[PDB]
């Protein structure tokens, strides 16, 4: 993104900061809710070879 | 019967109408069913289908075992205080 | 104010002056049932639109036929209540009438002719609340609406599918309402394809055979006719310039006599505006330059009839002078500009080997039906019913609207049916765009999505069973006799309603209310999905979708969704947006005029918001002037940035709409980050009402918008004044304007006292109010178990402290005190449901009586005559609620128990104990129950006596009911005398039966005597009436399951307090466990002795970001200062003024405050009994954006006369002395949870089993064991302990003889091992064999 | 089976083997009749199509179902994906003597310790109890020992802290992802249903006092009992395999008031002056002379 912010949390957000904010939060939560799928699978195949 | 009634019939006007009586109505619809497939998901999410749920209370339990055998055991140092003659006749008497 | 406001307030630091008073909520499904429901016309809907669909249904002969006459319903035959006691459903009678009309086939259409035209009924139907949900068999219950993918069109193109290439291949979809979906596809090889429904590929122009086309009248379209002439030896043509454009020339392009272009040379703009300006169109060139040119048709000589070039062929030399030679100069061809106009189609074509449209209907017929059977009309009428037919079909109209607007069309509407022309435009269109121009959409713009509620899915199930019945239909139309087959003698409406329980009872949607909070429910139906039928899947859709589009603001809140796989899935509705009636979207906007902004709104829609530029609502107006700044923050074109002022075509109302209501509810939000935020507002709904209606203090001020179309409570429908007042119930009288003239106009409310949610928690209400006082229309009776005087109350304001401890709040850890508990404001209630079955046997039918052998009384001493408990008792684990029994046979016994019985002389019975009994581990108390039994079967004693006493409660209340309302109508028949005279002591102290016997007159008189008699009669009737409804239903018996012979049920009481372990949390993902509560004397507290209520651990707000839970904990600890200061003046007992100006000044402090009031307008009672509310201090309402701010939190801290910091030094409790330094303090509002280790913590001596291995049970329902997992198996891997893995492994799970035996071995004391081996081994051994397979083992 | 509704429940398998019959009998029933062997052929096809449909409903073709409208599961899906015997009933397994709980923080605990609300360890050691009253006699046999439990005797919890001592016990939390994420203690009884424990192994859990909760199991044979307290006793576990890593770093406010304690201002007072030890260091801050946090003079040994 183009224009950062400058705000803080002691000041107070804009409508479109939050609006914003929204989504690699949005993100990087998706990738926190998967990638313990990938995890057990590997860990699983490294047990089932030794 | 329903287009007459309009509605659903009882077992009363309409054990009169088929002319029998509600005995063998109920006794019907003890009949009425079909089996419904262990391996189902009760478990909406697919996580308890219904075979799992059940216990099979048929075989005993290990604390009654032992209650039974506490039992028999008591008797045989009961027994072990009587005469020859009692105790023989007691035990072949009954097939202990 | 409001009255209501008139005795409490929230004060506000609103400063923008808002436009809208926020609209009716819970409109939408309501609206969606009513159209399904209300009669259209014409614009038919849902209901009509399913018939009207349908009807009118002719013979499979072509002889008879059937038609609509009229629909209605009756009204449903019970009321709500006794559906919710007796665990029924309601629902309304559906009739429908209809008229059997057959035509002579005799005659032509000699409708003299059978005509039933009777009426029918088929089918009770769910009905709706006032507030929307079904309640089913005693479960309310929510069917959930749905989003998901419109019908119309929808173009697309992958990029590199085949990377080694790196190429994208364009594609387009077509997709009806119902029918066969459409898929149009390139190749890297420059050549359409097709598919129906992912059938396989075809050359698309085999279709168009199909479609009854030429090749001719295929290029005629495709391609425009190059012609060649050849004058007498030499090649001319034609030439448009730009066709020579960004071109390069072959031969010396020159013209008549003159060179534009010489060879190898780019045909310039200069020279296409050359031969343009000059004006040359025909042009010598050689003869070769055709020598590779296709032949644009078919051409022969006219006295053979023999091609000599067949239309798409490459020409020739040798074929340029035979051609000549048959005869031709006019050299049609066709037209590639590759660049711009070209080869895409002729290269499908002549891979397309179907010569004629026949062989196309011969391949069609034979992919989709492979074999050989082929014959004509099967692939006719097949192709025809595919896209061409009503039945198999349809567009939804809505989507012929989308595609007519893909197309650029002006008409919304056609059929649901397809047309050639559409076709063709579209495969041009898919070419044109694939030529480079053009582009594809994002299916996440929200024009691409479309809804859909309940009318919608409720009109197909419902036409499916139409069709159900249809099949039927046809077949018993054709066959049967005409004259005297009655409409009826041909329906079956069962499998109508089998659709109707199916979906209602049978989707993933169709599911129960989540109760717990006026939240949860509201929210629970302001959701949306898109799952299930043309719906998405977990495993299969992603991030994308998942991820947002700019076109959500507005119209959805991004802030609200649940965590885990579901989490971009579901999401609710923002605010202030609707549906377009299609069933997209829109939210209003303000448009912007000449700088000034219009006040008047439109709703847009996705698409056009584009299109616009949009402003904010932080914006700074210049005082109805124009946007101040010159550079305004607006928006258009998927994106925003800073425009000039007068520019400008909109506005959005508010910095809210943006927005949904528990992420709305949270003031400071600007100041808090977004993850926590969404957690926060996700356990907001998790609530539970507390034993009392406590507030919060810091406000937004939707909340008393909120707490009123939950429909949780009454309000006044009318205004008027309070009669009667109970602790279940209330009345009213209606002031006279409200008041209509035949009606007597008052109302009663009887209330809703201790009951169950599906989550299974205590119902009740009661009144917030007195009596004998006056009442303004539409407010508040009652508030509810988390409702206070029309706002809502689910937690608990209190206190907070911020501070380590040692090792009390270590990790997110949280403490307390212990006169919390004494105030029991966390303590909450609970309830559970008991019942059970009377049935007959093989033996004979079961009972219940006291009667049970080998008891102690001690049980018994509780039970009744019929062995049942009193109320008003307690109970516990393994107590008896009914001594039920049930006819036993016989066993016998081994001879140590014949022993046994042979001495004591131990005697029996040939009956069994069935009695119920307390689950282990609980205990309540005993407050209400009920029994059902069979119209049938003997109502067992007690049955009777509830039953009378139902007799007793209803009739009473109905006679309470006509002895206030038919009491009060006779003041007609006293009133009305008083005119011509009136018998004055004459009247009254002689009896008022006998005022009819007094004085009389002639014409005008006798009219009202009759009057009266009229009255007398119709006011007993309708008693009559009542009575006879009431004690028949009362008496009404009970359609029992077939073996069933009456049922009892019952319920009990239960409280529960808090322990630690009990989780606890407020409003910013804050949450916390307690592991431990302090006396209070070690409780550290402050140089007034007055100690602290929470501790707490600091640490984690700096990396959690929960920033404005200090910003409340400052403005709370502020408003308690102010309630204690006017706590002060009343012991002291001050005076009026003085209140008059502290408190005038008090709400009269803020900067630019939007809100206005004058306090001299009130009475003194009524500051008497607000500041009586207020004592305990200042409500407050934050708007989140528009919210307050330091400086007046600090200006009123110093009105409060308090420390700006708030930061004060504390005292320990064990010590006395002082901490190092000072300490933050405040008030906060706090929370606690569903999650409570009661409803959690199990452990399993040994119990239950499984059936097949015999291994145990998983749930604390159940007693059951707990799993280990493989991961827990490799920790001991690395450990080693062998013996316990055999342990666990064996005789915890499988082996029973070991198990067995080391019981015995503990019991003996014996910690000695045994193993077997398991029981699921040799199962899966016979499995193997079962499969054919020696499996077996060599032994040692 | 039936059901206590009267109500009945199979298997799939039941109606494979019931199809079969009757085609098969149509077969032999039709074998007796001389028939064109297209019928002949049509019912073989039945037959095996029915023996593929044993071994894998939906391998060759379209799968078959009942109104269900879902398949019938194959022969083959008792041992498949995880639902078999392997993933599902064999190398997991479902225990008895185990239970679980809602967790929480001893501060006070030691190592070998952890909070344990007692009614778990009651029934879950039972018939020591049990062979311990016999022994006693106070219940001779067994069923009085049970009443008597009922009866809420004081000697049943001295007779139940007499059998707890140096019992050791296991410690589960899940998804275990290391060895230690396990561990085996030392019981301790309280008066409470929420679990104590020492805080810092959440650091070797990654566990956190936020909704986490817990399962606990037991060494009942002397073996086991002696493994857990000779290999998985914490003493015998402090660092990683993976590498020489004290993983018992003190996690997060241990840290910080003994940061802010060795801490060299120079602001507070007491400036300058000499001791012998710092038993008079307490005693001289303690009467409130001194900083904590202030560098002067002291001797050490
Ligand atoms: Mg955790």
């Amino acid at each position: 993104i183009e224009t950062p912010i400058t705000a803080n949390f002691r000041e107070g957000l804009n409508v479109l900061q939050y609006f914003i904010s929204t989504h690699g939060a949005r993100k990087g939560l998706a990738d926190t809710a998967l990638k313990t799928a990938n995890s057990g699978y590997l860990t699983r195949r490294l047990v089932d070879v030794a | 019967m329903l287009q007459e009634m309009g509605r659903e019939p009882t077992p009363e006007e309409l054990a009169e109408r088929m002319l029998m009586p509600e005995d063998k109505i109920r006794k019907v619809l003890k009949i009425a069913k079909e089996p419904i497939s262990m391996e189902t998901p009760i478990g909406d999410d697919e996580d308890s289908h219904l075979g799992d749920f059940i216990e099979d209370t048929t075989l005993e339990l290990p604390l009654d075992s032992a209650t039974t055998e506490s039992l028999r055991a008591a008797t045989h140092d009961v027994l072990a205080g009587l005469t020859a003659r009692e105790a023989k006749v007691l035990r072949m008497r009954f097939g202990i | 104010y409001s009255y209501t406001e008139k005795k409490r307030i929230r004060k506000d630091f609103g400063k923008r002056p808002q436009v809208l008073d926020v609209p009716y909520l819970l409109s939408i499904q309501l609206d969606s049932f009513q159209k399904f429901i209300e009669q259209d016309p014409e614009g038919q809907y849902g209901l009509e639109a399913a018939f009207r669909s349908v009807f009118p249904i002719q013979s499979y002969s072509g002889n008879s036929e059937l038609q609509y006459v009229s629909y209605r319903l009756g009204e449903p035959v019970f009321d709500v209540q006794e559906c919710q006691i007796r665990g029924v459903t309601y629902s309304a009678p559906l009739r429908v009438k209809l008229r059997l009309v057959i035509y002579e086939r005799e005659a032509p259409e000699g409708t003299v002719k059978d005509i039933k035209e009777q009426e029918v009924y088929m089918g009770e139907i769910p009905l709706m609340t006032d507030n929307g949900t079904f309640v089913i068999n005693g479960t309310e219950r929510v069917i959930v609406s749905q989003l998901h993918r419109s019908p119309g069109v929808f173009f697309d193109s992958d990029k590199g599918k085949t990377h080694s290439s790196g190429k994208v291949l364009y594609n387009a979809r077509i997709i009806p309402y119902r029918g066969s979906w459409l898929d149009f596809e390139f190749d890297p090889k420059d050549n359409l394809f097709v598919r129906i429904d992912r059938r396989r590929k075809l050359p698309a122009t085999i279709i168009l055979r199909a479609l009854n086309y030429t090749t001719e009248q295929i290029l005629d379209l495709f391609f425009e006719k190059v012609i060649f002439e050849i004058r007498d030896n030499k090649l001319q043509m034609e030439l448009v310039p730009e066709r020579l454009r960004g071109e390069t020339a072959s031969f010396d392009i020159e013209a008549n006599g003159k060179v534009y272009v010489e060879k190898g040379r780019r045909i310039t703009a200069r020279h296409i505006r050359q031969l343009e300006k000059d004006d040359v169109k025909l042009i010598e060139v050689p003869v070769e330059y055709i020598a590779g040119k296709v032949v644009a048709k078919d051409y022969i000589d006219e006295s053979t009839g023999e091609l000599i070039c067949a239309a798409n062929m490459e020409l020739s030399l040798d074929l340029l002078a035979k051609l000549s030679q048959s005869g031709h100069k006019r050299i049609e061809t066709l037209f590639t500009n590759d660049l711009d106009h070209g080869p895409y189609i002729s290269e499908t074509l002549r891979v397309d080997p179907t010569n004629d449209r026949l062989s196309a209907l011969v391949e069609i017929y034979r992919m989709m039906r492979p074999g050989e059977p082929p014959t004509r009309e099967a692939a006719e009428s097949l192709f025809e019913n595919l896209f061409f037919s009503e039945d198999r079909y349809d567009l939804s109209a809505v989507g012929r609207m989308k595609f007519n607007r893909s197309l650029l069309r002006e008409e919304i509407e056609g059929s649901g049916i397809l047309s050639k022309d559409d076709i063709i435009d579209v495969m041009k269109k898919l070419i044109d765009i694939r030529n480079g121009k053009g582009e594809v959409d994002d299916i996440d713009h929200l024009g691409n999505r479309r809804i859909r509620s309940v009318g919608e899915m409720a009109e197909n199930q419902f036409r499916v069973g139409l069709v159900r019945v249809e099949r039927a239909v046809k077949e018993r139309l054709s066959l049967g006799d005409l004259d005297t087959l009655m409409p009826q003698d041909m329906i079956n409406a069962k499998p109508i309603s089998a659709a109707v329980k199916e979906f209602f009872g049978s989707s993933q949607l169709s599911q129960f209310m989540d109760q717990n909070n006026p939240l949860s429910e509201i929210t629970h139906k302001r959701r949306i999905s898109a799952l299930g039928p043309g719906g998405l899947t977990r495993e299969r859709a992603g991030f994308e979708v998942r991820d947002v589009h700019p076109t959500h603001y507005g119209r959805v809140c991004p802030i609200e969704t649940p965590e885990g796989p579901n989490i971009g899935l579901i999401n609710s509705l923002s605010v202030y947006a609707q549906t377009n009636e299609y069933g997209f979207l829109e939210t209003p906007y303000r448009k912007v005029t000449d700088g000034v902004v219009t006040d008047e709104i439109h709703y847009l829609s996705a698409i056009e918001e584009g299109n616009y530029v949009i402003a904010q609502a932080n914006s700074n107006l210049d005082e109805e002037g124009h946007f101040v700044e010159d550079l305004v923050t607006c928006r258009s074109k998927g994106e925003s940035s800073l425009f000039s002022r007068d520019q400008v075509d909109y506005m959005d109302v508010s910095t809210q709409q943006v927005v949904s209501v528990g992420a709305s509810l949270i003031p400071f939000l600007e100041h808090d980050d977004a993850n926590r935020a969404l957690m926060g507002a996700n356990m907001q709904r998790q609530a539970v009402p507390t034993l009392r209606a406590d507030k919060p203090l810091v406000g937004t001020g939707m909340e008393r918008a909120v707490a009123v179309d939950s429909g949780v409570t009454a309000v006044a429908k009318r205004g008027g004044v309070v009669q009667y007042v109970d602790a279940s119930r209330i009345v009213i009288k209606v002031n006279e304007d409200e008041m209509y003239p035949g009606e007597a106009g008052i109302d009663i409310y009887n209330l809703t006292k201790y009951t169950r949610s599906n989550q299974n928690t205590c119902i009740n209400q009661m009144p917030c109010v007195s009596l004998g006082e006056p009442v303004e229309r539409g407010d508040v009776l009652a508030d509810g178990p988390s409702t206070d005087l029309g706002e809502l109350a689910l937690g608990q304001n209190m206190r907070v402290a911020f501070m380590p401890w040692n090792g009390y709040n270590f990790e997110d850890s949280i403490l307390v005190s212990e006169r919390v508990v004494q105030e029991d404001r966390f303590t909450t209630i609970h309830i559970q449901e008991l019942a059970c079955v009377s049935r007959d046997t093989k033996l004979g039918p079961e009972e219940i009586t006291a009667d049970i052998p080998n008891v102690g009384e001690a049980a018994l001493s509780k039970l009744d005559e019929s062995g049942i408990v009193y109320i008003g008792a307690e109970v516990t684990g393994g107590d008896i609620l009914v001594g039920k029994v049930t006819p036993k046979g016989e066993t016998q016994l081994t001879p140590e128990e014949k022993l046994l019985r042979a001495i004591f002389g131990e005697k029996a019975s040939d009956v069994k104990d069935s009695s119920l009994r307390v689950p282990n581990g609980v205990s309540g108390t005993v407050i209400d129950v009920q029994v059902f039994t069979r119209d049938g079967v003997e109502k067992d004693k007690r049955a009777l006596e509830i039953e009378e006493m139902q007799l007793k409660q209803a009739k009473k209340d109905l006679s309470e009911e006509l002895q206030i309302l038919e009491a009060g109508l006779f003041s007609r028949i006293r009133a009305v005398l008083v005119a011509g005279g009136v018998e004055a002591e004459k009247l009254d102290k002689l009896p008022r039966d006998r005022w009819l016997e007094l004085g009389l007159t002639d014409e005008e008189k006798q009219n009202q005597l009759e009057q009266l008699a009229e009255q007398y009669d119709e006011l007993k009737h309708e008693f009559e009436k009542k009575l006879e409804a009431k004690r028949r239903k009362i008496t009404q018996g009970d359609d029992l399951a077939p073996g069933v012979l009456k049922i009892v049920k019952v319920y009990l009481a239960v409280k529960r307090r808090i322990q630690p372990g009990d989780k606890m949390a407020g409003r910013h993902g804050n949450k916390g466990v307690i592991s431990k509560i302090n006396p209070i004397e070690d409780m550290p507290y402050d140089e007034n002795g007055t100690p602290v209520d929470i501790v707490l651990n600091p640490l984690g707000v700096p990396s959690r970001m929960n920033i404005g839970q200090i910003l409340e904990t400052h403005l709370g600890m502020a408003a308690k200062g102010i309630g204690d200061k006017i706590n002060a003046m009343l012991k002291q007992q001050q005076e009026v003024a003085k209140l008059r100006e502290f408190i005038q000044r008090a709400y009269d402090l803020g900067a630019d405050v939007r809100q206005k009031v004058d306090l001299s307008t009130f009475s003194d009672e009524e500051v008497m009994r607000l500041a009586e509310n207020l004592r305990k201090g200042m409500p407050i309402a934050t708007p989140v954006f528009d919210g307050a701010k330091e400086a007046e939190i600090k200006e009123l801290l110093k009105l409060g006369d308090l420390p700006t910091s708030g930061q004060i030094r504390l005292y320990d409790g064990r010590t006395g002395e002082q901490f190092e330094r000072p300490v933050t303090v405040g008030y906060m509002y706090m929370l606690k949870l569903n999650h409570l280790v009661d409803d959690k913590m199990h452990a399993r001596s040994t119990g239950s089993y499984s059936l097949v291995t015999q291994q145990p049970l998983g749930g604390k329902a159940q007693f059951g064991g707990q799993r280990f997992g493989e991961m827990e198996v490799w920790a001991l891997e690395a450990y080693g302990a062998a013996y316990t893995l055999q342990e666990m492994l064996t005789v915890k799970s499988d082996d029973v003889n070991g198990r067995t035996k080391m019981y015995k071995n503990i019991v003996d004391g014996n910690h000695q091992m045994e193993p077997g081996m398991p029981e699921s081994f040799n199962v899966l051994l016979k499995e193997i064999r079962s499969l054919g397979i020696n499996i077996e083992l060599e032994d040692e | 089976v039936p059901l206590d509704g009267g109500r009945f429940a199979t298997s799939d398998l039941n109606d494979l083997y019931r199809r079969v019959i009757n085609r098969n009998n149509r077969l032999k029933r039709l074998l007796d009749l001389a028939a064109p062997d297209i019928i002949v052929r049509n019912e073989k096809r039945m037959l095996q199509e029915a023996v593929d449909a044993l071994l894998d409903n939906g391998r060759r073709g379209r799968a078959i179902t009942g109104s269900n409208k879902r398949p019938l599961k194959s022969l083959a899906d008792m041992i498949k994906g995880k639902q078999g015997r392997f993933r599902q009933n064999l190398l997991g397994k479902r225990v008895d003597y185990s239970g679980r709980s809602v967790i929480t923080v001893g501060p006070y605990l030691r190592l070998h310790q952890c909070g344990l609300p007692k009614k778990m360890a009651l029934e879950l050691f039972k018939p020591f109890i049990y062979g311990k009253l016999e022994l006693r006699g106070l219940a001779t046999t067994i069923k009085a020992a049970k009443k008597m439990v009922e009866r809420e005797e004081a000697v049943v919890w001295d007779i139940l802290d007499e059998v707890i001592r140096e019992h050791p016990v296991l410690l589960n939390r899940a998804p275990t992802l290391h060895r230690l994420g396990i561990q085996a203690f030392e019981p301790v009884l309280i008066e409470g249903k929420a679990i104590q424990l020492h805080p810092l192994v959440c650091a070797a859990y990654n566990a956190d006092f936020d909704g986490d909760q817990m399962a606990v199991h037991v060494p009942l044979t002397l073996e086991a009992q002696l493994e857990a307290r000779a290999l998985m006793m914490s003493t015998n576990n402090i660092l990683s395999p993976a590498n020489g890593e004290p993983i018992i770093v003190p996690s997060q406010d241990v840290v910080l008031g003994l940061y802010y304690m060795t801490r060299d201002c120079v602001n507070a007072k007491g400036e300058g002056m000499v001791l012998t030890g710092p038993k008079e260091a307490e005693r001289l801050y303690r009467s409130g002379l001194a900083s904590l946090h202030a560098r002067v003079k002291v001797r050490i040994t």
